[PDB]
């Protein structure tokens, strides 16, 4: 049985968004497999790395021109299970896809994160990427452990406790607050990965911002 | 025979995220010789799925029949039927459906009862029980979590929406959920998901506890000075 | 270590936490236990953000509308993910101030002739501008 | 299943559960009464014997008396009287009032 390749999700808004196309040998076709959960999408967003599933849904075929071909087997994967090679398959047979219905997914836009305000970077104010909108960081709660995680990502080095005396240098801002009650405790890897209270509700002013200035 | 079509209720459609219809006949005899058909208003015709179950004790025979269309034409007021032909029957069976317009949206209200008291004595089991109240249309889904993983569905009960009677225009359902006793005294927590299209999120979550409920002790205490102006 | 944390609010220091004792050996009598602990002040007044409001001596403690949870949470169901609102019950005076917060007003400053107005500082030290 | 607190907390009406389950066969019979005298059929839903999927060969049912709030609140008395072949005097019943609970205490403490 063939090996996928890899997955385009093609026909979609970006490259995150569109029809399940399972790279076949050679020429590649689209797959409409039953029993499509949840778990095999992450693992198909998983393969491009935009992030996280949200939605799988199949849609009605009117004129939509499914000339792609469609594939003669199954693909039950765990979900926590690593890339498409490593989930069992069907030994060929027939196909599972009754109804003429494409398979769609929707996954997330990728994290983001930078400095502005400050020279040569690695200083100045917050934004965080999420929704495709930049926003700032409440400082309600920031403590140094927060401040180092956010050095490391960017390869700023490790911060030098600059106090608040040459944090007025970068000013408020006018983006949403995106995140608020960040409280990272350890390093991992992203500040998405610690907890804080929700994206898009705060109790904060553009006036109270984030500034964090690493050694650079 | 007896053929009874149901329509795609808000509840498959929020799940499923796919409509489709089926027509089910119960009392057939010969099932080499049947036809499950789905047309459109106009005469058009839909392909249909015809699955035929095992045998029947009453030597009966079940036909399974969907045919799926999006929701786009469905939900715009198209009416749809089914036929079911027969070569014992000298005319087929015609049975239409569709989906009623014309009716008001009400938020609904999730009620959750702990435990009775004189239930946990017997050492035996425990039944929480969530209540919806107050919803229009007739339309309602529930489900119960456990840490954030579905339960199995036999471990729980739900009924059908009924008529409340000191309110015309509004129904109630409710749903039961048996667990140990020893799980309830130990601390774990229940979750009662509640689906209704008149939500302003269309979804809905409470949550139980026994550490959560009805304490026997209030100590209550309270401290006054007259420079504790502020609180961090 | 034995409680947990229900509320912690801070403009009316009010901070309500729950235990379970486990008295005597039979697990059905075992009593539920909750603790309300509520600071007053006696100095502050009405308007926290006008001196010149009158004194208050009156303070009103509803419980319904402070242990209540006004945030959509995320519940996935094995074919998408959606948020969820907690309660359906969801203006409140701020009797005491907030560490987290500044506090700042307007105040006229007159010097040969010309008035300056300027920003203040009602609370000790807060935080910097 | 005495009425929820929150719903007589909002002040429109209460409800009133009657559980009953593990009766072999499928033949229950539930009413209503107030202080000794029953009432109207068109006080209560009643629901309808289903079989429960843990233990196979039980069926059991429920019925609900919506109340006025103050009704609740002046103190009156609700029953659910019960009638079952296999029960020793056919008639059982249980009885729940706002005074039905545990009594509960309040350490105070004032710290002037
Ligand atoms: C309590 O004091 C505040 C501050 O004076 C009042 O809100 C201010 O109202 C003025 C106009 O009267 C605005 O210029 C300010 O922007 C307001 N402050 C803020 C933070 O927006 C508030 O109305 C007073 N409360 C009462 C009950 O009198
Ligand atoms: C009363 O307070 C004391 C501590 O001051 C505590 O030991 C006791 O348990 C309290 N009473 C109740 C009924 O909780
Ligand atoms: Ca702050
Ligand atoms: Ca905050």
């Amino acid at each position: 049985s063939p090996v996928p390749e890899g997955v385009r999700l093609a026909d979609g808004p970006g490259h995150c968004k569109g029809r399940v196309e399972v790279k076949h040998q050679n020429q590649w076709y689209t797959v409409c497999q039953t029993g499509w959960s949840l778990r095999a999408a992450k693992v198909v967003c998983r393969q491009l790395g935009c992030g996280r599933a949200v939605l799988t849904q199949k849609r009605c075929n009117k004129h939509a021109y499914g000339r792609k071909p469609i594939w003669l087997s199954q693909m039950s994967c765990s979900g926590r299970e690593a890339t498409l090679q490593d989930c069992p398959s069907g030994p060929w047979g027939k196909n599972t896809c009754n109804h003429d219905e494409d398979t769609w997914v929707e996954c997330e836009d990728p994290f983001d994160l930078r400095l502005v305000g400050g020279d040569n970077l690695c200083s100045g104010r917050l934004e965080v990427l999420h929704k495709g909108v930049w926003g700032s960081v409440c400082d309600d709660n920031w403590g140094e452990k927060e401040d180092q995680v956010v050095c490391k990502q960017l390869g700023c080095g490790k911060s030098l406790s600059p106090s608040f005396r040459d944090r007025k240098c970068y000013g408020p801002g006018v983006g949403r607050i995106w995140l608020d009650n960040v409280r990272c405790s350890g390093e991992e890897q992203s500040l998405e990965q610690c907890q804080h209270r929700f994206w898009g509700f705060h109790d904060c002013t553009h006036q109270e911002d984030v500034a964090v200035i690493c050694s650079g | 025979i007896r053929v009874f079509a149901i329509p795609p209720s808000f509840a498959s459609i929020f799940l499923t995220k796919s409509t489709k219809l089926t027509c089910l006949v119960t009392d057939l005899t010969t099932y080499d010789s049947v036809t499950i058909s789905w047309t459109r208003q106009n005469g058009e015709a839909v392909k249909t799925h015809t699955n035929i179950s095992e045998s029947h004790p009453n030597a009966t025979f079940s036909a399974v029949g969907e045919a799926s269309i999006c929701e786009d034409d469905w939900n715009s007021g198209e009416r749809f039927t089914c036929t079911v032909t027969h070569t014992d029957l000298p005319s087929p069976l015609k049975q239409t459906i569709s989906r009623p317009k014309g009716v008001a949206l009400h938020r609904p209200d999730v009620y959750l009862l702990p435990p009775a008291r004189e239930q946990l004595n017997l050492r035996e089991s425990a039944t929480i029980t969530c209540l919806v109240t107050g919803f229009s249309p007739a339309d309602v889904f529930v489900q119960w979590m456990q840490r954030g993983q579905p339960l199995s569905p036999e471990k729980y009960v739900t009924s059908a929406p009924m008529p409340e009677p000191q309110a015309p225009g509004r129904y109630f359902a409710h749903s039961i959920l048996t667990v140990s006793e020893e799980e309830w005294n130990t601390g774990e927590t229940y979750t009662c998901v509640v689906a209704h299209e008149a939500l302003p999120n269309r979804v809905t979550e409470r949550t139980v506890d026994k550490s959560t409920g009805k304490p026997t002790l209030y100590n209550v205490s309270l401290v006054m000075s007259d420079t504790a102006g502020t609180c961090y | 270590d034995e409680r947990i944390v229900l509320v912690d609010n801070k403009c009316k220091c009010a901070r309500i936490t729950s235990r379970i004792i486990r008295s005597s050996e039979d697990p059905n009598e075992d009593i539920v236990e909750r603790n309300i602990r509520i600071i007053v002040p006696l100095n502050n007044r009405e308007n926290i953000s006008d001196p010149t409001s009158p004194l208050r001596t009156r303070f009103v403690y509803h419980l319904s509308d402070l242990c209540k949870k006004c945030d959509p949470t995320e519940v996935e169901l094995d074919n998408q993910i959606v948020t969820a609102t907690q309660s359906n019950i969801c203006t409140e005076t701020c009797y005491t101030y907030d560490r987290n917060k500044c506090y700042t007003a307007v105040v006229p400053l007159v010097y040969g002739g010309e008035t300056k107005m300027v920003e203040t500082a009602l609370t000790p030290d807060a935080c910097y501008p």
